[PDB]
């Protein structure tokens, strides 16, 4: 049976250009698509389908896997998968000691896609140097990467997980696009054993990564530990505090701009006055707590900003309204683009676990460079929204650790 | 013939109904022409007489050797027809083609008229040969095949042709067939004998499907290229020798040089292009500046010897070499064996108001990388005129992420280098300038000045300025008056932003002058402070 899918009101299907692919990935996509056609998941199509969403190959471990970029289709179908069939997000997920991520994309390929929606899922396998017109397909089944798929499969997913949920009432299982997030408080051993039990239930239905949300603790903006303070050091201090007070209610800076008056040499050493190291230390303590007055709004989009620090470390903030930070963090250790790509995936994963939503990313990189390289290191099954930005380098020196 | 192929189903736009344009009255000779033509077309099955039941119409007419042509004006049916997939999302580049022993072009005769139209759609293609002075009922036909000038015809034809070729392609992997409009280019590595044989089998296969075909021999003119089986080049480029250059002459000259630059190394057009700048009449004469005239000469020299490119050997790496030509102009060549270019190119676009050569080189590299993936499906190995140390210095410190594929230093001056560095720490024993700049929005007046830790103080006044400009001025002030070493405190994120990117070139003269200063210095530390917080 098929569930009726209708796009947004008065809006047409996606017509997104296929970004150039290298030969190895074009090959992988031919291999993969010949098999799926053989298995009836997709069918060739004719010129009378004007639609087109981008497709690419990743690895996710040397098995090529096909990644369809349904970001546009998702925008244009959002009434269907958010309002008519929305999957609710559990607030307790972020509270579990251990959250394991299981790929269940294989499930959708057993459900037929509404015959009248299929045309909107067209994609192209292009050829090198355009020597032969692209190979064109559309889906016959719920495709991976479309937010419509888990919305439709929702009914069958809860049937499958029903036994396991009943037998383990303190496990939270959350579905976001092609993945299941499974959270418990068990000892890591018992937790893993429970995941293995969950696989078996999945395994009977055609469905053949470990987080620790508790440890997730904000990176508090940090104020230099010193005994010796030059004019420069204090200047940088006021700069970093000034900016913090944009976010943190009750950040005071005056007893420090106190010592910063007079046009004194930058290198000149300046004694920390009593009030000064007091106002300073008080700010330290405010900077350790969460922002008073900032709250997630379910109707609003999430934004993520990333800054290249140096030396393989990146800082980020997630907000909905600028300077009203919902979360801040850092990320560890090669290649700039590789690290950015990794950081974006980590941040998206946390974002899904916390709000059941992915952020729109402001990325500090030239468009064509991100575009050229990101799939060489992309491991996830989803793709966040992104845009390309020219980072204020002041913004970034306020987030060092 | 009319291909026995399946038809492609087609629909009007949701909401829309078939066209109903009233047939204008035609002169009797025009009427006579159309009747003869439609009779011949009817006999071959191209069209069908239709009844008065069919309510759709499109205006038909006829144009003048003393042969007549039937023009069906499909403006209305077209805007009411569905959108189709694009025929070509791109055009091959010769540099991407593999060398071939023999190459043949067959043109499909009467392409559109040899493919059937979806029966459910034909009705909307109804047209009407008017009677003399429009007194009686017209003669009404509808199309059975793809109409000339209809929206869906290029796509459905190409798809039909692709569908048809599929067998032959599958039974003939070592043969290359390229579909372009109503031509087929066919290439193989067979000796002429077995080739012309494979070519006949292809024809016979086309014939069984309703497509007739011739045979032209190389070189083939196509998309402004000249294709041989072992080399390629651009269409013959003739640079006018003339005493007076109009805007339109210079436009066409820049167009030809740009096109020629795909294979003629080091073509330049910056100075020619500067002439075009401005509001300017097509017919207006533009005297060539000296640099423009020097440019014309150099290209002139470059274009004398015919140059061809080689084809791609997939068993070998691609080497890409880039050189700075100066003034934000970059040139490159791509070869697999030195120095037999597959193609050349140039890059000159300014991305932003302020940059340096390292940023520009990186952009050039990015443009070439994308282009290689399109043409050859892999990235080239780069040879760049920049030291490894220079490059890793800059991009580790810079806030933007970057990454360029495998590359290595090549000593081909000018070399790319950063022309100053900004200190990482306050400098001891150097004057600290607290600079400040500001503009009254209401009057355009602006003061720009400074106070140092050594009591030096100065304030100039500026006119028709802006806060942005005055803040740059204040920094420029402090650089002029200071010694080879200097600390500078500003509240301008804006000036700070620009200067921290180590620009070496800019659109603002202020910023160029500030760049003058910085290169002259021996040490410069720039510091930012929050404005109005009464810092110094
Ligand atoms: C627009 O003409 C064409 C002709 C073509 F076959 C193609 C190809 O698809 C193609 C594919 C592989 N090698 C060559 N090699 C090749 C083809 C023709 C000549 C010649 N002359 C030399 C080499 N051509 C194409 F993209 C454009």
């Amino acid at each position: 049976e098929t569930v009726p899918v209708k796009l947004k009101p008065g809006m047409d299907g996606p017509k997104v250009k296929q970004w150039p692919l290298t030969e190895e990935k074009i090959k992988a996509l031919v291999e993969i698509c010949t098999e799926m056609e053989k298995e009836g998941k997709i069918s060739k199509i004719g010129p009378e389908n004007p639609y087109n969403t981008p497709v690419f190959a990743i690895k996710k471990s040397t098995k090529w896997r096909k990644l369809v970029d349904f970001r546009e289709l998702n925008k244009r179908t959002q009434d269907f998968w958010e309002v008519q069939l929305g999957i609710p997000h559990p607030a307790g997920l972020k509270k579990k000691k251990s959250v394991t991520v299981l790929d269940v994309g294989d499930a959708y390929f057993s459900v037929p896609l509404d015959e009248d929606f299929r045309k909107y899922t067209a994609f192209t396998i292009p050829s090198i140097n355009n020597e032969t017109p692209g190979i064109r397909y559309q889906y016959n089944v719920l495709p991976q990467g479309w937010k419509g798929s888990p919305a439709i499969f929702q009914s069958s997913m809860t049937k499958i997980l029903e036994p396991f949920r009943k037998q383990n009432p303190d496990i939270v299982i959350y579905q976001y696009m092609d993945d299941l997030y499974v959270g418990s408080d068990l000892e890591i051993g018992q937790h893993r054993t429970k995941i293995e039990e969950l696989r078996q239930h999945l395994l009977r239905w055609g469905l053949t990564y470990e987080l620790h949300p508790d440890k997730w603790t904000v990176q508090p903006i940090v104020l230099p530990e010193k005994d010796s303070w030059t004019v420069n050091d204090i200047q940088k201090l006021v700069g970093k505090l000034n900016w913090a007070s944009q976010i943190y209610p009750g950040i005071k800076v005056r007893q420090l701009c106190k010592l910063l008056r007079g046009t004194k040499a930058l290198t000149e050493v300046i004694p920390l006055t009593e009030e000064a190291e007091l106002e300073l230390a008080e700010n330290r303590e405010i900077l350790k707590e969460p922002v008073h007055g900032v709250y997630y709004d379910p109707s609003k989009d999430l934004i993520a900003e990333i800054q290249k620090q140096g030396q393989g470390q990146w800082t980020y903030q997630i907000y909905q309204e600028p300077f009203k930070n919902l979360k801040t963090g850092k990320y560890a250790r090669t290649n700039d683009v590789k690290q950015l790509t990794e950081a974006v995936q980590k941040i998206t994963t946390e974002s899904i676990v916390i709000w059941g939503k992915t952020p729109k990313f402001k990325l500090p990189i030239q468009k064509e460079t991100w575009e050229t390289w990101w799939t060489e290191y992309w491991q996830a099954t989803w793709i966040p929204e992104w845009e390309f930005v020219n980072t204020p380098p002041l913004v970034k020196l306020w987030y060092q650790l | 013939p009319i291909s026995p192929i399946e038809t492609v189903p087609v629909k009007l736009k949701p909401g829309m109904d078939g066209p109903k344009v009233k047939q204008w009255p035609l002169t009797e000779e025009k009427i006579k022409a159309l009747v003869e033509i439609c009779t011949e077309m009817e006999k071959e099955g191209k069209i069908s007489k239709i009844g008065p039941e069919n309510p759709y119409n499109t205006p038909v007419f006829a144009i003048k050797s003393t042969k007549w042509r039937k023009l069906v004006d499909f403006r209305e049916l077209n805007k009411r027809t569905q959108d189709f997939w694009e025929v070509q999302l791109g055009i091959p580049h010769p540099a991407g083609l593999k060398k071939k022993k023999s190459v043949t072009v067959l043109d499909v005769g009467d392409a559109y008229f040899s493919v059937p139209l979806d029966e459910d759609f034909r009705k909307y293609t109804a047209f009407t040969i008017p009677s003399i002075n429009n007194e009686t009922p017209g003669i009404r036909y509808q199309y059975n095949v793809l109409p000339q000038g209809w929206k869906g015809s290029p796509a459905i034809f190409q798809s039909s042709m692709t569908k048809i070729l599929e067998p032959f392609r599958k039974q003939n992997p070592d043969i290359v067939i390229y579909q372009y409009m109503d031509d087929l280019y066919v290439g193989s590595d067979l000796e002429i004998g077995q080739h012309r044989t494979k070519i006949e089998e292809l024809r016979q296969h086309l014939l069984r499907w309703g497509l007739t075909t011739p045979q032209k021999e190389p070189p083939f003119l196509w998309m402004g290229y000249e294709l041989h089986p072992d080399k390629w080049t651009v269409q013959p480029i003739v640079l006018p020798e003339k005493d007076s250059w109009t805007v339109n002459d210079i436009q066409k000259l820049v167009g030809k040089l740009n096109w020629a630059s795909q294979i003629y190394p080091g073509i330049k057009v910056r100075q020619l292009c500067k002439l075009l700048r401005g509001t300017k009449a097509l017919t207006e004469v533009i005297p060539l500046t000296e640099e423009a005239e020097l440019e014309l000469a150099e290209n002139r020299e470059i274009l004398k010897e015919p140059v061809h490119g080689v084809y791609y050997d997939p068993s070998k790496d691609l080497i890409a070499e880039i050189q700075k030509q100066g003034q934000g102009q970059w040139t490159y060549q791509i070869y697999q064996e030195p120095f037999k270019n597959l193609k050349t190119g140039k890059y000159a676009r300014m991305r932003g108001a302020h940059t340096n050569d390292v940023k520009q080189l990186t952009e050039a590299v990015q443009k070439i990388t994308t282009e290689s993936i399109v043409i050859w499906g892999k990235t080239p190995k780069f040879k760049l005129p920049i030291q490894k140390e220079t490059w890793e210095t800059w991009w580790t410190e810079y806030w933007q992420a970057t990454w360029i594929p495998e590359w290595e230093f090549v000593n081909t001056p000018p070399l790319v280098k950063l022309w100053y560095q900004l200190e990482k720490e306050p400098i001891v024993g150097a004057e600290t300038f607290y600079v400040d700049g500001a503009a009254n929005r209401e009057t355009k007046l602006g003061k720009a000045g400074y106070v140092t830790n050594r009591g030096r103080q100065k304030v100039v006044t500026l006119t028709d300025t802006t806060n942005q400009k005055t803040e740059l001025q204040a920094i420029y002030l402090a650089l002029q008056d200071s010694g080879l070493e200097v600390n500078i405190v500003t509240d301008s994120q804006y000036a700070l932003g620009i200067i921290q990117a180590q620009p070496d070139q800019s659109e603002s003269e202020l910023v160029n002058q500030i760049i003058e200063q910085l290169i002259k210095k021996e040490k410069v530390y720039l510091a930012w402070v929050p404005a109005h917080k009464g810092i110094g």
